[PDB]
Formats: structure tokens, C-alpha cells, sequence
């Protein structure tokens, strides 16, 4: 049933960013603040990757767009203790953030460091400072408009990756 | 939730009679749920319980 | 001092030496039917009287370590069975003389197209090659022999000159060092040899694998040994029933911790099922070769940990031998079942040399391991444990 | 001596009728709190408007 | 004899059953006020620093589970470096009460309740990682079996389920046969204590003990089958932790030869653990009489079996890294020997394989002072070892534009260096409650040795 | 009421050697209550083993076959999941979960089951109020003979009680 595949054709992505933002628009993905982004916690389920191939004086630069590749054999699945990222009859690693309790063992076993992880109640994140924990349950109410009415708003200790946007394919 | 999902054919009923709050599952609600999953085409078990469903 | 000991192992040296003639006789007959064939299953035949040679060496420091009962009445079961190293290292000619010629029986790193048309194997070539593979074998065989023929004489001048504590910490100051020069001389052995058949795939734990097989097959051979030189009443010393239950102790923690790594190997290969650990485990669970796989996790595991759980077959000699002699009958059937699916691997072949050359290199190693004991009054009797050994059996 | 003869029956009901009793707690709140249709309002009229 | 000469070097001069367990019931039943300094000056450094366990733990439940400087790359850093660490120490606490047993060997009897306990409160400190460096702690007991109203069970694929099963085991087996190792003892603790209340206390703990010629042979089977099961329970406890980085496709993660090295790495840290807390123990508290120098010759040599193979295990993860034409375990090398963690590497063969390698020679084994060192030297030496698996393999992996770094943050060390306050905490509380070493495993070894020195 | 009469000793081979005796003369209902477990003791008061690791066995083969046939149904019966692409019966990543359910399954047969064994979670046994048994827990051996077997007279058992070595043979009221 429907085999949901992707196939990005690294020839033409000049780096737009636009889809790192339309995974934001459309996945209800948190902003984090640079006190946690230069700690590797940047909430980005698809990234561009420059690698400046040869002679740093003029390099080639090429862009690998790096999103959950919904493995079939996926290994962030055989590794969730409590069984919440689980693949699909449909064909895509469906990850489930209710059932996942924070392991964050998932990202480990990815070996492409796709999953990324609520670590702090990213949510609201220039506008609440994620360090604190006195307003982490109060949402700005004018905010909660711009978020997809069928992708979960994440909570605290949970991961999240690519999902094929699955509030699409639902 | 599941339970429905991985077994349909217990409390599926025709697509006429849904709207039909006085409809008590017939005494033979399995073969003829059972034959409603065919006629529905509702998928199987596998395919409706797997996290994606609900979840999303 | 049986006086029927000396005629006794004499008879098993010269008996083995004919069986290990002729059976070595046919091998080679069998060889100029199918040149492979042979090398195939003389590999297969090396490690099991290989690592039953080199298991005898390792407890054999082990028991020079630890002060234990066991061990006194193995002292010379083991000193024999390590000094057929001088064996296994002429025994290993038919294998060098195979990587020495343009063949490519054995090794595939040999053939000078797997070395030039895959990309995994000529990153190895620094390891596997030609001129330092035999260069490794001689320092194995140097190492081995020499820490089996140092345990020897400082053995047998226990026995001559008499025991005293510098000669007992001279055992301890080897048997120490030795196990670490033992075990990393053997994960250079395990993969030359063991490994290397399947060079597109490296695994650590693979010469762990054998060491706690090394450990059965010594052990095992310790209870079976210990009854054929007790059943026929050979033995210098009554076998105290504590310390029979003590070789039963150790066959039994032996095939729980052979399980304990075959099987981790396979959890962890199974697991992560990268394409280059899988290929091992994938060719011996298709084909026929799940056959022998399912046999190491019931016949080898399961059926030996049910029986050697109780007292009952671990105290009595009669039904701890026939667990011995069974382990013996599987870890032949193991090491078919890891050695020989390197060749072949897509299908389950046995061959009738894989029973004659396994009855040849053991039939010397019989013969060798028997003219080892009968240079030892097989107690050596200026021992500090041996005045605790006649007590627990004169009770 | 420690420990009189009526820490006999005292200790021999503590393991007898009071462990079977402290597993029929944590299991009459196992189902009260997690399986019963009370702590989800089934049945329960919701007032409206 | 023989076997005399090495039972003569386990006790001290001489001992009868009334002095063995007088030298015991005096370190225990001594009056509250009359206990020995240093003890309340140092279980109010041990009670300070749960103070800081549980504020690293307050902090953690409410601002979250990234106070701690875990990136997406490395996400996993103190939290189970410690944890793996912690449970780590726990191993050779068993393979001295339980491993040993099997051997019958008697240079396991005054070290058996000073490291039977030590297990018990490494694994109080280890069986917390696992449940508070999830993200949502409070989630924790989806990872157990139970029909729950959903019908979702833990997976039984991924090794932190395993964990689950490893670490509740070794908690619930560790302490019941230290429990069962006690009830001797608070036996005679009970008899001793001459102090209603204390004698209450004692005698509620030893059920009805009672000694007995039939409750005697019941224990010496329950002890051994115990020692025989807690003997493949820690082989596989640190194994199965071993799993929760081999059943990952990663690079410096996927060695198969973990098991037998996290094995052996914990019956490395552990040893060191046990010198760490006995020379102490046999200074402080006057037990020179029962834990001899022997005791420590021997765990030396025990550390020291272990530690060539861990100083293996460096060797079977550098060989078959390199052996293994993978351009992601050649890196492995030149990311631990070169690198920006290079200095971890190196701060571990230096302390692993290269500082104690002094435990050969008796003159740094029997010599208290260097056995102390190198223990330090393992203990911080292991801990790297835990860094260099974990962190080191992490931060440099597949996907170059996946690469972390993972500085640890200020709530990983005042959670690290706070666990030892919950090990100190528990540990000077055992020390002060129950008898800190056995008594009738004391007492044998005494008629041992008197019924070696009837026959001569 | 009379519970038996007990026989205090210094040393721990004079009673055994007297254990050894009290079965040879024909006694059944009787224990030596010691410090240490003397090896040879039993065998010599008649217990002839236990049959405590039989029990610890049955519970250890249920606390295996028990753990391995329910992750087996949690993934093949019971919502079978494609958790990586591993099949449902993964026969591996059951065993390192049915192994610590067969050793934690007998570790609690083995203390819960010797202590049941044993009547331990009982304080107050009629020994305990001996003139002397305090000391049987740190230095004295003893040896008491029930009032249950009819071969025991208070005047009679006594006498030989004190055929033995003893210290001091006393009457344990209950
Ligand atoms: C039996 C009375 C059911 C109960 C109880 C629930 N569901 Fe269901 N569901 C049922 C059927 C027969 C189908 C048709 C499946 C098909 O492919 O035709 C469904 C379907 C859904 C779906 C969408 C299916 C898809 O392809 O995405 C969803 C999202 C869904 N059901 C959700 C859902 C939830 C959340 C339930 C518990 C509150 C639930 N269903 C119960 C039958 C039954
Ligand atoms: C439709 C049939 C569903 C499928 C398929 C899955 N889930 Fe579910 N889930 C569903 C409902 C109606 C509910 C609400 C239950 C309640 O108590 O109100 C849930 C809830 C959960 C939870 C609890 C989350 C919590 O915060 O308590 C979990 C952990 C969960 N679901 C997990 C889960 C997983 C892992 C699934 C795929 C393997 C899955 N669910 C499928 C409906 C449905
Ligand atoms: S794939 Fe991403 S980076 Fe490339 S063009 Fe599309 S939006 Fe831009
Ligand atoms: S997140 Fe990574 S590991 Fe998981 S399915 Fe996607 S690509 Fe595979
Ligand atoms: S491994 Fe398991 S529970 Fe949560 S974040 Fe990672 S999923």
C-alpha cells in the first residue's frame, strides 16, 4: 500500500532554505534559542548540507538536503525502549510523540542524526527563554494560530523527525 | 480503539444503516461483518493499527 | 604408580599414530581427487585439535594461577595437551604450503583478482598478505610452543629437583603474562586463519568465540581423559567426587559463557545488520547451514545446560563423561558449522574428508598428546596441592 | 527472650493477609485509576449551557 | 601445610568466633555519640551531597532534560556515562560475593559484605540514570510489562528495555542475596546487642534465624544457587548494558567484543571501587585483623586480570577498526588518537593501560599506597573509557554535518559528583546499621584455619 | 510447657561428633543449632538434602518460558508492530529479556523460597528462651531434642544428653 518514497534531486537544491521553513510552517516545529542552537539542539527536521569539496581557497560547494530517509530497515526503530517510533504498512518510520518518553537513544542508532530532540519545552522560544520552567505550560495565545491544527506540538522530552508530513498523507 | 481496528468485522455495519441509532448488531454480527470488510474494503489489521492511523 | 599406564597410553600413542597415519594417508589420497576439497576441510579439522591443542595451554596457566584441586589432576592432561603445539605448528605446513602456492584454496586474500577487483579486501592486504601471514604463523608457534615448552620443563623440574616457592612463583610470573601473549597471539590466529577465510568481514569476538570453546574442548577432554584413565584404572589417584564436580562446575559455566559469546556475536550482528558483520551469519542461517545453527542454540546450548545443571551429571564420572564426549560430538559439529560455510556458503556441503582428515590431525594429535604423557607420572608428585589431593580421596 | 509469642501470628498474617491485601490495593487503585470507566466520565451527564 | 599457609594469610594473629565478632559488633552496636568520629563528618559530606543529587534531580524533573549540554549529535553524555559507569562499579561487587563463591574461595569472606553492599548502593546510584536521563522521567514505567487499558507494551528489540530487565534484576537479586548474607549476621547482631529496641531492630531484620543444623544446609544451597545465578546475571547485566551501544549501527559502537570487555571493564572499575572503599575501611576502622594485606594482593591480581582485558579490549576496538575497510571505523582511529577528544583516548591508555600496569609487581600491589593510586587511576581511567564509547563515538560519526561536541554542563557534574553523595549516603548508613563485613563468613575461615592447623 | 532439652558446646567438633550420634541412637525430632554452617553437620543430624533447588528450578524454567512467551505475544499475538524492519518472532532481543526473567524468577525462589523453607519469618521460636542460646548466634554450639518423638523422657534423654559432652544440658521451656 502506496510505498510513500521520496526522491530529491540534489542537481538543483541551491540552498534555498525554503523548505527548512516549510517543515517549520507546516510541522509545527519549535524555534530554540542560539544559547541552545550552538548546542546542536536546532529544531530542523530537514537540513541543507554544504561540504566544500577541495582547495579552501575555491571550493566546490555541493547541498545534500538531509530529512528522515523513513528507512525500511530503520535502526532508530529496533532501539525505542517503549516502542514509539514504529515503521507503517504505508512505508514510512512514523514516529509518535506521545508514546516517547525521552530515551533519545533513537537519534544515536540514526545514522544520519536526523531525529531531533525536544530537550527543554521548545515552544514559544524567543518569546519564553526554554531555561526556565514557570511559563513552559503557558502558551502565547497569538501563536497558537500559526500551528498546524493536525501536527502535534511537541511537549518536553520528546523526539521528532521527518514524518513524510503524514498530516498530509492522513 | 484498537480493538475495532484490529477486528472490524465485529461492529461494522452497512453504510445504509449508520444513521440508524435503533440498529442492534444482528445475532450473526461476525460473516456478515466479516462480509461487510470486503464489501468496505477496510483494510486489514496490519495496516490500521500501525501508530500512523491516529498519531499523526 | 600404575604399572599398567605406561603400555597403556603407549598403546593409544601408536594406535592414534597408525590412525592419524592412514586417515592422513587418504586425506592426501582424497586431495589429488579435488585439490580444494581437502584444504577446505583440513582447515575445519585444524582449528577443532587446534584450539583443543591451545585450550589445553590455556587452562593449563589458569591452573599454574590458581591454587586448585582441578587442575592437579589435569597438571599433566594439560602439559600433554599443550605440548601438541609442536604438532599443530607441522600440522600447519599443509595450510602455509597452500598460501605459498597460487591456489587461492584457503584464502581468498591470496588471489591476486579478489585483491584487485573488491575494495574491502585490499585495504587488508597490509594485514593479509602473503610474506607476513606466514610471519605471524611462526610467531604464534613461537609463542605458543615456547610458553608450552617453558610450563614444561619448569614442570619437570618440579618433579626432579622438588618443589620449591621460586619454582611456584615461576609458574605464576608465565602463566600471568602468558594468557595475555596467548589470547592476543590468538586474535592474530583467529583472524589469519579463522577470520581471513571471509575476508570481506571482520568481526571482533570471533577469536573470543573460540577461547571459550577452547575452554569446552579442554575442560571436556579433562572429564573424558580423567574417565578413560579411571574406567580402565590407570589413574595415580582416586578421583575425589567434590572435585569431579568441580570439572563438571567448569564444563558447565564453560557452555554457558560459549553462549553467552556465540550468541552476543550473533545479538549484536543481528541487531545492527550492517552488510559487512551479516555476511558471516547470513551465509550460516541460509542454504542448510540453519541446520547446524540450530543445533549450536539447542544441541549445544539448551541440551548441555539442562543436563549439566543438576548435581546428578556433574558428581557422577559415568554421566559426565557422556556429557563430554556429547560436547565433543557438537563442538565438531560447531566448528563445521564456523569454519567450513566460509567455502560453499550458499549451501549446506559436507564432505567425506571433513570425518577423515578430522580423524587424521587428530589421530597424530592422539599420538602426540599420548607420547606427552608418558614422559609424566601424570601427578607430578612434588606438587603443593597433591598433599590436598590425598586427602578428599582417602576421605 | 525478645520478640513474645504474639509476634507469631503478627508476622505470619503480614505476609499471608497483608501482602494478598497491599497487592489488592495496588491493584483496586490500578483499576480505579487506570482501567475503570469512573476516572474517565463514562456515564457522567456533563453539564452544558 | 600447603592450604594453611594461604588460610594464615587472611586472618591475623589469632582469632576465635567471640573476637570475630566482637571486632564487628563494636564497629556496629557501639552506642549513638559514641561513634567514631569522621563517620558524621562524613556522612554530612555525604548527606551534602545528596542535597546535591536532589537538586540536580529538581532542576532536572522541572526545567527539563537539556540543563545537561547533550547536543542532538551526542545525545547521550553524563547521564550514561555515569550510568554505565555507576553499574560499572556494582560488577565486582558481586563477582567478590557471588563469582568468588562458586570458587569457594576465602579471601572473598571479609571482603564479601564491604562489596555486596557496595553493589547495592553503585546500582542505587545506577538504576537512576536510566530513569531520569529519558526526557519525560514520569513516562518511565512504559518500559515495564502491564496490561494498560492501550495496547502498547515495551518493544523487548531495543537494549534499554533490556536495561530495564538487566538493572531491575540486578537490583532485586543483589539485594536479596545481600539481604540472605545478613541474616546471620543480624542474628548476631540481635544476640550482641544487649539493647531493647536495637535487639528488635536486629531481630525483626533476622527474621527467626535462629542458626539451626537444617536452616544451615537450606542457606548454603540458597547461597550457592544464588551466587550461581548472580555469577550469569552480572556476565550479563554489563552486557546487556554493553548492548545498548552494540545493537547500534554506529562505529565506535558496533564492536561485537563488548561483551566480554564491558565485563571485564566493570570488573576493572570495580575492583578499583572496592580498594577505594576497603583502605579506608581496613585504616579507619580498626579490621587489619580480618581484612588482611593478602585481601588486597589479590584483588590487585583480580583488577589486574581484568584490566588485560580491557587494555585488550583497546586493542581488539583498534585492530578490527582498522581491520574493518570502513572509511567510518578508519576515522574511529583518527578520531580517538588525533581528533578534538584525543586527549580522552590518551587520558585512558595512560590510565588503563599504561599506569596500572603496576599491578604486576607485588611491590605496587601489597604497597597500600600505590594500590590506592592505581585505583584512582581506574576509576577516572575507566570513566574515560565510558567517555570515549559513548561521547567520543558520538560527536564524529556518519553525516559530517552531524557533528557535536557535547561540553558538559554545569547540572551533569552537580549530578555526577551529587551520586556520590547517594553512594556515601547509603554507604556510611550501612557501615554505621549493619555489620560491614561478614561475621559467620569470618567466622569460617577461622574454624577453616583451625581445622587446617589440627592435622599439623 | 516442655519444648526439649538442649546441649550447650564449646567447640564446634564436639558437636558434630555428638550429631553424629542422636541419629545412631535413634532421635528424629531434633536440630544443633550453630554460629557457622559446620560442613558435615547436615548428613549427620538426617536432613539428607533439600529440596530448595528444585523449586528454585521450577520457578526459573516458569520465569523463562514465562518471559520468552510474552514478548513472543507481545510481538506476534498481541499487537505486532514492524519496529525496524526486524521480524515479529525476533528469536534473538527475546533471549537477553528472558534471561533476566529465569535469573530474577529463581533469585526470588531461592531467598523467598529458603526462607519459606525454613520457618524464618517467624520471631519467638521455643529455642530462643534457652539460659544460653544467645550465645548460639557468636560462639557456643547446640543441639536441641524436641519433646515430639517418643523416644524422649525429661529423666532419661537428659542422662544421656550428659553421655555427651556438653557444657550445660538445659530444659527449653516453651
Ligand atoms: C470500530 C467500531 C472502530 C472503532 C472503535 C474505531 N475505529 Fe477507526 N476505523 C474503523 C474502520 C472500519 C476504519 C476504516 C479503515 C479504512 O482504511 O477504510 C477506521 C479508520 C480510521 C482512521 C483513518 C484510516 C486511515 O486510512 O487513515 C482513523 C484516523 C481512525 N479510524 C481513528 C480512530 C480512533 C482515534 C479511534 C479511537 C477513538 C477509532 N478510530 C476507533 C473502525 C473503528
Ligand atoms: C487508533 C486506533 C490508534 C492507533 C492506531 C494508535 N493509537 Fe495510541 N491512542 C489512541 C487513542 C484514542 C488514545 C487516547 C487514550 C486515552 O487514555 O485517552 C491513545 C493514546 C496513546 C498513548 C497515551 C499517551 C499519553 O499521553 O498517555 C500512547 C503512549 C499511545 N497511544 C501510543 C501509541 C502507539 C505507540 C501507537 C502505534 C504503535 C498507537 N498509539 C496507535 C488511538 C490510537
Ligand atoms: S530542496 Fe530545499 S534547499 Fe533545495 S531548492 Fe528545495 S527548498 Fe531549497
Ligand atoms: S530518522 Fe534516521 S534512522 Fe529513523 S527512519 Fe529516518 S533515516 Fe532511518
Ligand atoms: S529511543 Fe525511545 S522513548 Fe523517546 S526519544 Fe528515542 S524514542
Amino acid at each position: 500500500g502506496y510505498k510513500w518514497g521520496m526522491s530529491i534531486d540534489l542537481n538543483v537544491c541551491n540552498s534555498c532554505n525554503a523548505c527548512v521553513v516549510a517543515c517549520q510552517s507546516e510541522n509545527n516545529i519549535p524555534v530554540v534559542g542560539k544559547d541552545e542552537v550552538w548546542l546542536g539542539r536546532e529544531m530542523h527536521w530537514i537540513r541543507i548540507d554544504q561540504y566544500y569539496v577541495g582547495d579552501e581557497h575555491t571550493p566546490n560547494v555541493y547541498n545534500m538536503v538531509m530529512l528522515c530517509q523513513q528507512c525500511e530497515h530503520a535502526p532508530c526503530e529496533i532501539v525505542c525502549p517503549v516502542a514509539a517510533t514504529v515503521h507503517d504498512a504505508e512505508g514510512l518510520n512514523n514516529m509518535v510523540y506521545n508514546r516517547c518518553v525521552g530515551t533519545k537513544y533513537c537519534s544515536n542508532n540514526c545514522p544520519y542524526k536526523v531525529r531531533r530532540f525536544n530537550f527543554l519545552q521548545y515552544q514559544d522560544v524567543p518569546y519564553r527563554s526554554p531555561i526556565d520552567a514557570s511559563t513552559e505550560n503557558d502558551s502565547i495565545p497569538v501563536l497558537k494560530m500559526m500551528r498546524n491544527p493536525d501536527v502535534t506540538v511537541r511537549a518536553r522530552g520528546v523526539m521528532e523527525k521527518c514524518t513524510f508530513c503524514v498530516q498530509r498523507i492522513n | 480503539c484498537l480493538d475495532c481496528h484490529r477486528n472490524p468485522e465485529k461492529y461494522v455495519r452497512p453504510r445504509e444503516e449508520v444513521f440508524n441509532m435503533a440498529w442492534t448488531p444482528p445475532p450473526n454480527q461476525l460473516e456478515v461483518g466479516r462480509r461487510l470488510v470486503q464489501e468496505y474494503e477496510i483494510r486489514s489489521s496490519w495496516e490500521l493499527t500501525n501508530c500512523a492511523i491516529c498519531h499523526r | 604408580e600404575p604399572a599398567a599406564l605406561r603400555p597403556a597410553l603407549g598403546r593409544l600413542q601408536q594406535v592414534a599414530l597408525i590412525v592419524g597415519g592412514v586417515a592422513m594417508l587418504l586425506a592426501v589420497a582424497g586431495a589429488f581427487l579435488g585439490a580444494a576439497q581437502f584444504f577446505h576441510s583440513y582447515i575445519f579439522a585444524y582449528f577443532f585439535w587446534m584450539a583443543l591443542s591451545l585450550g589445553g595451554l590455556l587452562v593449563l596457566m589458569i591452573n599454574h594461577l590458581t591454587q586448585g584441586v582441578w587442575g592437579l589432576m589435569l597438571r599433566r592432561l594439560l602439559e600433554a595437551a599443550a605440548l601438541t603445539l609442536p604438532l599443530m605448528a607441522i600440522l600447519f605446513l599443509p595450510i602455509a604450503a597452500e598460501t605459498l602456492m597460487g591456489t587461492h584454496y584457503l584464502f581468498p586474500w591470496t588471489n591476486p583478482e579478489v585483491v584487485a577487483n573488491d575494495e574491502v579486501v585490499a585495504l587488508k592486504t597490509p594485514y593479509l598478505n602473503v610474506p607476513f601471514f606466514l610471519a605471524r604463523a611462526v610467531i604464534y608457534f613461537v609463542l605458543f610452543i615456547g610458553m608450552a615448552y617453558l610450563l614444561r620443563q619448569w614442570s619437570l623440574e618440579e618433579d626432579a629437583k622438588g618443589f620449591s616457592d621460586d619454582l611456584r612463583g615461576r609458574f605464576q610470573r608465565l602463566s600471568g603474562p602468558g594468557i595475555v601473549v596467548l589470547v592476543m597471539a590468538w586474535t592474530f590466529a583467529a583472524t589469519d586463519w579463522g577470520m581471513s577465510l571471509e575476508p570481506e568481514w571482520f568481526s571482533s569476538m570471533y577469536p573470543v568465540t573460540y577461547i571459550a570453546s577452547m575452554l569446552i574442548l579442554t575442560f571436556g577432554g579433562g572429564i573424558i581423559a580423567l574417565a578413560v584413565l579411571k574406567s580402565r584404572n590407570l589413574l595415580p589417584f582416586g578421583i575425589p567426587v567434590d572435585r569431579l564436580h568441580d570439572l563438571g562446575k567448569f564444563l558447565f559455566a564453560f557452555v554457558a559463557v560459549w553462549a553467552y559469546v556465540n550468541f552476543s556475536e550473533y545479538l549484536i550482528i543481528w541487531s545492527g545488520n550492517v552488510p559487512e558483520l551479516t555476511p558471516w551469519h547470513g551465509h550460516r542461517s541460509a542454504g542448510g547451514w540453519e541446520i547446524l545453527g540450530i543445533v549450536m542454540i539447542f544441541g549445544h546450548f539448551l541440551l548441555p545446560f539442562m543436563l549439566l545443571l543438576s548435581r546428578f551429571a556433574k558428581r557422577r564420572l559415568a554421566n559426565l563423561t557422556a556429557i563430554a564426549i556429547y560436547l565433543y560430538l557438537i563442538e565438531i559439529v560447531w566448528y563445521f558449522w564456523k569454519i567450513m560455510p566460509a567455502f560453499h556458503p550458499d549451501g549446506f556441503h559436507i564432505h567425506w574428508l571433513d570425518l577423515v582428515t578430522l580423524i587424521a590431525i587428530g589421530g597424530l594429535w592422539l599420538g602426540v598428546f599420548a607420547w606427552n604423557l608418558q614422559r609424566a607420572p601424570l601427578l607430578a608428585p612434588n606438587d603443593y596441592r597433591v598433599p590436598l589431593l590425598r586427602r578428599q580421596e582417602a576421605s | 527472650q525478645v520478640f513474645d509469642r504474639r509476634a507469631n501470628t503478627l508476622a505470619r498474617v503480614s505476609i499471608f493477609a497483608g501482602i494478598p491485601l497491599v497487592l489488592a490495593i495496588l491493584g483496586g487503585v490500578w483499576w480505579l485509576f487506570g482501567w475503570s470507566d469512573w476516572h474517565r466520565d463514562v456515564g457522567v451527564e456533563i453539564p452544558q449551557p | 601445610s600447603a592450604y594453611g599457609k594461604m588460610l594464615e594469610e587472611l586472618l591475623g594473629p589469632k582469632q576465635t568466633y567471640e573476637s570475630v565478632t566482637r571486632t564487628i559488633g563494636d564497629i556496629v552496636l557501639t552506642p549513638i555519640r559514641k561513634t567514631p568520629w569522621g563517620w558524621p563528618v562524613g556522612f554530612v559530606i555525604a548527606a551534602l551531597g545528596l542535597l546535591m543529587y536532589l537538586f540536580s534531580l529538581a532542576v532536572l524533573f522541572t526545567v527539563g532534560v537539556g540543563v545537561w549540554g547533550i547536543n542532538i549529535p551526542v545525545a547521550w553524555g553524563f547521564d550514561i556515562i555515569n550510568f554505565v559507569w555507576w553499574i560499572g562499579i556494582g560488577h565486582a561487587g558481586t563477582l567478590i560475593s557471588a563469582i568468588l563463591l562458586l570458587f569457594r574461595q576465602d579471601w572473598r569472606t571479609s571482603i564479601n559484605r564491604a562489596a555486596e553492599a557496595m553493589t547495592i548502593f553503585a546500582v542505587a546510584c545506577a538504576g537512576i540514570y536510566p530513569l531520569v536521563h529519558t526526557g519525560r522521567p514520569w513516562l518511565d514505567y512504559w518500559m515495564l510489562p502491564y496490561p494498560g487499558t492501550l495496547g502498547m507494551w515495551p518493544q523487548f528489540r531495543s537494549a534499554l528495555e533490556w536495561d530495564v530487565f538487566a538493572i531491575s534484576t540486578y537490583a532485586t537479586v543483589s539485594i536479596l542475596f545481600w539481604y540472605l548474607g545478613l541474616i546471620p549476621d543480624l542474628a548476631s547482631l540481635r544476640d550482641r546487642a544487649t539493647n531493647i529496641w536495637v535487639k528488635r531492630f536486629y531481630g525483626f531484620l533476622a527474621l527467626g534465624w535462629r542458626g539451626g543444623a537444617r536452616d544451615w544446609n537450606r542457606y548454603e544451597v540458597a547461597s550457592l544457587i544464588l551466587a550461581g545465578l548472580s555469577t550469569p546475571l552480572v556476565l550479563s547485566v554489563h552486557s546487556i548494558i554493553s548492548l545498548d551501544f552494540a545493537i547500534s549501527q554506529l562505529p565506535g559502537w558496533h564492536v561485537t567484543v563488548f561483551p566480554p570487555y564491558f565485563v571485564a571493564g566493570a570488573v576493572y572499575c570495580g575492583f578499583a571501587m572496592v580498594i577505594l572503599l576497603l583502605v579506608p575501611l581496613r585504616r579507619w576502622y580498626k579490621l587489619h585483623d580480618l581484612i588482611t594485606i593478602k585481601h588486597f594482593d589479590l584483588m590487585g591480581k583480580v583488577m589486574l586480570a581484568s584490566g588485560l582485558v580491557v587494555a585488550y579490549g583497546y586493542f581488539a576496538e583498534i585492530f578490527y577498526a582498522w581491520y574493518s575497510a570502513n572509511i567510518y571505523e578508519y576515522f574511529l582511529i583518527t578520531n580517538r588518537t588525533m581528533g578534538p577528544y584525543a586527549w580522552s583516548y590518551w587520558a585512558l591508555i595512560v590510565l588503563n593501560v599504561a599506569i596500572p600496569q603496576l599491578l604486576w609487581f607485588k611491590r605496587f600491589r601489597v604497597s597500600l599506597p600505590w594500590l590506592f593510586f592505581i585505583s584512582i587511576c581506574i576509576n577516572i581511567g575507566m570513566w574515560f573509557e565510558r567517555w570515549v564509547i559513548i561521547v567520543l563515538s558520538l560527536h564524529r560519526d556518519f553525516l559530517p554535518s552531524s557533528w557535536g561536541y557535547y561540553t558538559p554542563s554545569v547540572w551533569d557534574i552537580s549530578l555526577y559528583a551529587g551520586s556520590f553523595g547517594w553512594f556515601f549516603f547509603l554507604f556510611f548508613l550501612f557501615i554505621r546499621l549493619l555489620p560491614a563485613i561478614s561475621i559467620f563468613e569470618v567466622r569460617d575461615l577461622v574454624h577453616k584455619t583451625e581445622t587446617e592447623k589440627a592435622l599439623a | 510447657t516442655l519444648y526439649g532439652l538442649m546441649a550447650e558446646f564449646d567447640d564446634a567438633e564436639a558437636l558434630l561428633a555428638a550429631a553424629e550420634k542422636t541419629r545412631d541412637a535413634g532421635y528424629k525430632q531434633f536440630e544443633a543449632y550453630t554460629p557457622m554452617p559446620i560442613h558435615g553437620l547436615d548428613e549427620a543430624v538426617g536432613y539428607r538434602g533439600t529440596r530448595l533447588p528444585w523449586v528454585i528450578f521450577g520457578a526459573g524454567l516458569l520465569g523463562a518460558s514465562g518471559m520468552f512467551a510474552l514478548q513472543t505475544w507481545i510481538n506476534l499475538v498481541e499487537y505486532p508492530l514492524n519496529i525496524g524492519g526486524r521480524p515479529l518472532f525476533s528469536w534473538p532481543a527475546f533471549i537477553p529479556a528472558t534471561f533476566e526473567g529465569m535469573v530474577l524468577l529463581s533469585a526470588f525462589a531461592a531467598v523467598f523460597g529458603m526462607i519459606a523453607a525454613c520457618g524464618l519469618p517467624r520471631p519467638y521460636h521455643p529455642v530462643f528462651n534457652a539460659p544460653n542460646f544467645e550465645r548460639a548466634s557468636v560462639d557456643r554450639f547446640f543441639l536441641c531434642i524436641e519433646a515430639a518423638d517418643p523416644k524422649f523422657e525429661l529423666k532419661q534423654t537428659r542422662q544421656f544428653l550428659e553421655s555427651l559432652g556438653p557444657l550445660a544440658v538445659s530444659t527449653v521451656d516453651n
